[PDB]
């Protein structure tokens, strides 16, 4: 279609797909405290001041 | 009191309108050439 | 490729004032709100809702909290604020997969957080949808007049809310696609 290709390869990344299994650690070595700095930052916000 | 939110919902409805301008704007700046 | 990272900031600055708003719509009651041809002053949220007490407007009494859904009035706005829930869930785990662009490669970062963002509308578009069911239960009856029903406003007047759900989901549409327009591109 036009502006891109195949539809699906512009809405999907199924090309290629693995390597990132092996980084998965190195993923979650910063990915797990951001979630839970924002689950904190919301939880107290929204209780303190939003109630 | 009044109990009357025109003035909310005109307030409302601009400053929405306003971030989807800006965001639109910017859709538009990157969908260019 | 500097108007492409400055349209990746822009474009993380405004799922961030999604998330924001999301977040405060989500919070606050003022979704539904009284005329002066109400049998009473009052205002209901998704799960929240607030009514005045005697003849005298002033002095309402509020109840209703998510975690105790014996307080709910109905099972459409218990329905409505778990998909909504769901929606700050999804654009949360974008503001989480921001980390994720340190490591993994910018198109699947950028066509993760597409994908999410687009779920994210989807379910705030399905609790906006089926939160207008439940307008029959008894207490929003009571509230608004005999008039009010499945959706039908009745004599009740909606609030600064419910429009700006609305332009959330729209927001959350464009930021949809425009995370995957950025995904698909700067990777040639
Ligand atoms: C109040 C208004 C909001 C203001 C706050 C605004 C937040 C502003 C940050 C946006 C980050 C996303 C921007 C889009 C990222 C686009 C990608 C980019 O910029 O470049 C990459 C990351 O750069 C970068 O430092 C970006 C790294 C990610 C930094 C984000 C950390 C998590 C943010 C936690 C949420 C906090 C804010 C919201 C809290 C409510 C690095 O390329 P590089 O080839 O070298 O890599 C090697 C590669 O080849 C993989 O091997
Ligand atoms: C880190 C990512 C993946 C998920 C984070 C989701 C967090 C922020 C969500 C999950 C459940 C949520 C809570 C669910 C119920 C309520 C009760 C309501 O009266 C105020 C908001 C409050 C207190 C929510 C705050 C935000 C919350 C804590
Ligand atoms: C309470 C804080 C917990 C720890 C937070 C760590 C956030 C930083 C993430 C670091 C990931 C990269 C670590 C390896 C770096 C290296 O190559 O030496
Ligand atoms: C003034 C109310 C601000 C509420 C912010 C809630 C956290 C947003 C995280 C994106």
């Amino acid at each position: 279609c036009l502006d891109g290709k195949d539809c699906a390869s512009f809405f999907c990344c199924f090309e290629d797909c693995h390597i990132r299994i092996a980084k998965m650690d190195s993923y979650a070595r910063i990915f797990f405290p951001t979630a839970f700095c924002l689950f904190n930052l919301v939880y107290w916000v929204s209780y303190l001041y939003l109630g | 009191d009044s109990r009357d939110y025109s003035t909310e919902l005109s307030v409302t409805v601009a400053v929405g309108a306003s971030l989807l301008f800006l965001n639109i704007l910017a859709f538009a700046a990157l969908y260019y050439k | 490729m500097r108007n492409s990272r400055a349209i990746g900031v822009l474009w993380a600055i405004f799922t961030i004032c999604f998330a924001i708003i999301n977040v405060v719509v989500f919070i606050q009651p003022y979704w539904v709100g009284d005329s002066v041809s109400t049998p009473k002053p009052g205002y209901f949220g998704l799960f929240h809702y607030c009514v005045g007490s005697g003849l005298a407007g002033r002095e309402l009494t509020c109840r209703g909290s998510f975690t105790d859904f014996s307080t709910i009035p109905s099972s459409a706005f218990k329905a409505a604020a778990f998909f909504v829930l769901l929606s700050m869930v999804l654009i949360l785990g974008c503001i989480t997969c921001f980390s994720l662009f340190f490591f993994c490669n910018t198109a699947t970062v950028y066509k993760i957080c597409a994908w999410m963002q687009l779920l994210a509308a989807l379910c705030l578009v399905l609790g906006c949808m089926i939160f207008p069911d439940g307008w029959d239960a008894e207490t929003i009856r009571d509230m608004c007049g005999a008039k009010t029903g499945k959706y039908s406003l009745g004599d009740c007047s909606v609030r600064w809310a419910y429009i700006l759900a609305i332009i959330g989901i729209l927001n959350a549409l464009i930021l949809s696609f425009l995370a995957f327009v950025l995904g698909n591109r700067q990777t040639d």
